[PDB]
């Protein structure tokens, strides 16, 4: 479940 | 950190609904695993179909949909098409990296199943003059596309010095494969019998010869 | 039509680096992320990392954190992945895949991948052998044995043979390659008129013509 700026 | 595991192979018929699943080992596959499904076709043809568990990629036929069946993610092909015969991968996101599954070979019978045409070739005199001998088993026109090859020397199951090609799809839509038994020139001279057995769905086809 | 082109093969030596290219086209290069996957048969797929054209900001799979380096070139619109201290364990097929994240979210488009073969092995010409039958349709073959590297071309009767023809993928036997081809023909033309197997191996610049006869 995520990690950046998307 | 997570081994994603998919069904080995599945077989459906044109017009039916088939379901491929995807087990995560950390626990139940959720909506934050953003399960992705990928279709693989001959000649490295990789296409994305569903992303974020149930989001169909633009252009993907409507008969494809992704979802969650219990504690897993699943791919459902409604009215499976002859062209859907491909291998399908699963992809689960885990907090900063994707992990893929083994992949499921899908067969939608697109034609009647045929047993393979086996042919065994003894080594050529040409080769034996180099102190080594190779037995060649060409396996063609079998569908669906999976077979197991079993070799023997003097009725005994052999062992070692053997190599089998992965199935390969032909133009008429069936599959082909070949297998090899490598011997020292003398080993081929020690033994008398040689047979290539090919199992295709519980059904065996064999070709034997004698030096 | 969205496409991503990558070299089909690259031969490199253990302990060196390679820079794999993945040319994109058919859209705006900076609006989609680019991911790289590693494939070795028996080992499924392995996600290496991801890059975004704009920031150049990466997210690496921790196992490839110091092995791979993702990079891009805006004007040419191509993504790059550099593998550094190459060894036999880096021989695999490397794919680039596009992923959308703002208006959808998924992997969509994939290039065909570059099969990387990391070895020091010298060129090795294949030894070609005629495959004559085992005694209404007879099967003949041609054994292309122990050549390196890939890849070796096989045709029959100079192109005169179309169907019945089957060139199998290559298998690896002792760090050297081996494949073969088959041709099934009515039992009316063989031996009668003969079939000619034509093998070529670029690396050793070698072509071997072979007529199959009944010994």
């Amino acid at each position: 479940p995520p990690y950046p700026a998307w | 950190q997570a081994v994603v595991t998919q069904e080995s192979a599945l077989t459906t018929s044109p017009g039916e609904t088939v379901t491929l699943t995807c087990r995560s080992s950390t626990g139940a596959v959720t909506t934050s695993n953003y399960a992705n499904w990928v279709q693989e076709k001959p000649d490295h043809l990789f296409t994305g179909l569903i992303g974020g568990t149930n989001n169909r990629a633009p252009g993907v036929p409507a008969r494809f949909s992704g979802s969650l069946i219990g504690d897993k993610a699943a791919l459902t092909i409604t009215g499976g098409q002859t062209e859907d015969e491909a291998i399908y991968f699963c992809a689960l996101w885990y907090s900063n990296h994707w992990v893929f599954g083994g992949g499921t070979a899908l067969t939608v019978l697109g034609q009647p199943k045929s047993s393979p045409s086996v042919t065994l070739f003894p080594p050529s005199s040409e080769e034996l003059e180099t102190n080594t001998a190779t037995l060649v088993c060409t396996i063609t026109d079998f569908y669906p596309g999976v077979v197991t090859v079993d070799w023997t020397v003097d009725g005994t199951p052999v062992t070692q010095g053997m190599e089998t090609t992965q199935p390969s799809k032909q133009s008429n839509n069936k599959y082909m494969a070949s297998s090899y038994l490598t011997l020292t020139a003398a080993a081929w001279e020690r033994h008398s019998s040689y047979s290539c057995q090919v199992t295709h769905e519980g059904h065996t086809v064999e070709k034997s010869l004698s030096r | 039509q969205v496409q991503l082109q990558q070299p089909g093969a690259e031969l490199v030596k253990p302990g060196a680096s390679v820079k794999l290219s993945c040319k994109a086209s058919g859209y705006t290069f900076t609006s989609y992320w680019m991911h790289w996957v590693k494939q070795r048969p028996g080992r499924g797929l392995e996600w290496i990392g991801r890059i975004d054209p704009n920031s150049g900001g990466t997210a690496y799979n921790e196992k490839f954190k110091s092995k791979a380096t993702l990079t891009v070139d805006k004007p040419s619109s191509t993504a790059y992945m550099a593998l550094s201290s190459l060894t036999s364990a880096d021989s695999a097929v490397y794919y680039c895949a596009r992923y959308d994240y703002y208006g959808g979210s998924y992997f969509d488009y994939w290039g065909q991948g570059t099969t990387l073969t990391v070895s020091s092995g010298g060129t090795t010409p294949p030894s070609v052998y005629p495959l004559a039958p085992g005694s209404s349709m007879v099967t003949l073959g041609c054994l292309v044995k122990g050549y390196f590297p890939e890849p070796v071309t096989v045709t029959w009767n100079s192109g005169s043979l179309s169907s019945g023809v089957h060139t199998f993928p290559a298998v690896l036997q002792s760090d050297l390659y081996t494949l073969s081809s088959s041709v099934t023909v009515p039992s009316s033309p063989w031996p009668s008129e003969t079939v000619t197997c034509n093998v070529a191996h670029p690396a050793s610049s070698t072509a071997v013509d072979k007529a199959i006869v009944p010994r």
